[PDB]
């Protein structure tokens, strides 16, 4: 899947996510090219397993792919000049 | 580092008694208040220096010319308060990242080599000089890169000049950071 | 454990089920099948074994040991709705 985050870029400060998309390379397995208006969350929405797989892969926190991982998934948007919280 | 200077070998036992008596501290909630799960003095630690090292690389990247001019600055003249676009990046010239490379350099030796003895009751945990380099290069990173698609835009450097800001920081990512 | 490492309220690496703790977990749920099916007197070893119960309990101590990919092919395998329309966008 690829996950497309728009972040505001801050020097001095901490560049800011502004949103998270994610798109299931599935779809394009059948699809070869799509154009597609990915519409923004401000964290990306799970069940029970991705929840169960993240809190599994955040003990193991020394694996780089895993840090990566689970910093990659505990990534949210930085609430502020237009919200926190999504839904699903 | 503004706390416990370096060059306060006092300031820096003091520091090193203060975690000795952070360690007594998170010791005495773990055994006499009892708590399971008291703050980890390691990481309490931890957060005290990325947050030290990131109130550094901001004050280094919003004051490069300032910190550069008075620590090492190669003409007298340019140690004083430099127009904010030359503390900050300048489109005119490469210097500003010469000199932020050097800044860079500077601060990881001092976290390597004051602090990361002064500091080493978790040794394991807390290699003060690793933090310190790789803090200040991401933070870096993202800015260089920034200047360097700017300069793209205007080429008012000579190409020369990027091939030899090239050879620094081709140099200083294979020294610090590779 | 939602709270000791999925989520956000201590700084602990919450210990996993250990190999050890996964085994003994293994072998009490291979006698507590061995005591339910009391030498036949009890449940068929088949209903145990086919037991979605066990299988469920199973399947969550399988993730405890699991590698990095595989924990992460398994996350993208799962997740499936994390591609059919964010809301609040």
């Amino acid at each position: 899947e690829l996950q497309v985050c728009v972040k505001d870029y801050c020097f001095a400060r901490e560049d800011r996510t502004v949103g998270l998309a994610v798109l299931q390379l599935r779809e394009l397995a059948q699809r070869g090219s799509a154009a597609c208006w990915l519409p923004l969350g401000r964290r990306i929405h799970m069940d029970d397993t991705g929840l169960t797989v993240l809190r599994i892969l955040s003990q193991r926190s020394n694996d780089e792919v895993a840090k990566e991982f689970v910093k990659l998934k505990s990534d949210t948007r930085s609430a502020e000049e237009g919200g926190a919280a999504p839904a699903p | 580092r503004n706390n416990f200077p370096a060059s306060s070998p006092e300031r820096l036992q003091d520091l090193k008694s203060t975690v000795d008596l952070l360690t007594s501290i998170t010791f005495f909630r773990m055994k006499v208040q009892e708590l399971q799960s008291p703050p980890r003095a390691s990481q309490v630690v931890k957060d005290c220096v990325k947050a030290c090292l990131n109130s550094t690389y901001e004050y280094i990247f919003n004051n490069c010319h300032e910190l550069y001019g008075r620590e090492y600055q190669t003409d007298p003249a340019k140690k004083g308060e430099v127009p904010p676009e030359e503390q900050g990046p300048s489109i005119k010239n490469l210097d500003f990242w010469s000199k932020l490379i050097t800044l860079i350099v500077s601060i990881i030796e001092e976290d390597k080599n004051s602090y990361t003895p002064c500091l080493n009751q978790f040794p394991q945990e807390l290699n003060v000089g690793k933090i310190s380099a790789e803090v200040m290069w991401s933070l870096f990173a993202q800015d260089m890169k920034y200047a360097m698609e700017e300069h793209d835009k205007h080429r008012l450097c000579k190409s020369a000049d990027y091939m030899n800001l090239h050879f620094k920081v081709k140099w200083l990512y294979n020294e610090y950071v590779a | 454990f939602l709270s000791k490492l999925k989520d956000h309220m201590v700084r602990e690496e919450a210990k996993s089920l250990t190999p050890k703790q996964c085994a003994v977990v293994e072998l009490a749920l291979d006698t507590i099948k061995q005591y339910f099916h009391a030498g036949g007197v009890g449940l068929k070893k088949t209903f145990l074994e086919k037991s979605p119960d066990l299988q469920s309990l199973r399947y969550a101590l399988s993730l405890y040991t699991q590698a990095t990919d595989l924990l992460i092919k398994t996350f993208v395998q799962t997740q499936s709705a994390q591609g059919s329309g964010v809301e609040d966008p």
